[PDB]
């Protein structure tokens, strides 16, 4: 389903990816033209999305992905 | 698809943003990236990024030598080129 807490919406997420770590996916979505932020994560099982349009969005997204990805490539 | 370095890719992300301003969506994909290159050697310490508009699609491959430095440097691009939301 969908959150309206980014809290929970990355509490959950990080547990789906670790649930399986070759599943798990994560797509962003920017619409500058409507000024519109989306962010799911889905291993094709269960599905998180979380949209926004607020600015204080940008720098979790940010450090979301960053752990994300060092969390990928760490063993 | 065309695969890039981080340094590419970064540059042509940024093209991909600031063409999709006034009409288009930027689609940003991560994942956990296994190394393969035939169908079904599988590594652990790959991920796969992907930039696509619709049209023009880019991918790379960051490991473990190079995320200390693409981290902050891609955390930089989506904070210049992701402006146009409201402050409160």
């Amino acid at each position: 389903p969908q959150y309206q807490t980014w809290e929970e919406f990355s509490r959950a997420a990080e547990k789906l990816y670790l649930a399986d770590p070759m599943k798990a996916r994560v797509v962003l979505k920017y619409r500058h033209s409507d000024g519109n932020l989306c962010v799911k994560v889905t291993d094709d099982l269960v599905c998180l999305v979380y949209k926004t349009d607020q600015a204080q969005d940008v720098k979790k997204i940010e450090k979301f992905h960053s752990q994300l990805m060092r969390l990928m490539v760490a063993k | 698809m065309v695969l890039l370095e981080s340094e590419q890719f970064l540059t042509e992300l940024t093209r991909l943003f600031q063409k999709c301003r006034t009409s288009g969506s930027v689609y940003i994909t991560l994942k956990k990236y296994d190394g393969r290159t035939k169908p079904i050697e599988p590594a652990d310490n790959k991920c796969l990024l992907r930039a696509t508009d619709g049209k023009k699609k880019i991918s790379t491959v960051v490991s473990s030598k190079e995320v200390n430095k693409f981290q902050m440097a891609y955390s930089n691009l989506l904070r210049a080129n992701m402006d146009g939301l409201k402050k409160r």
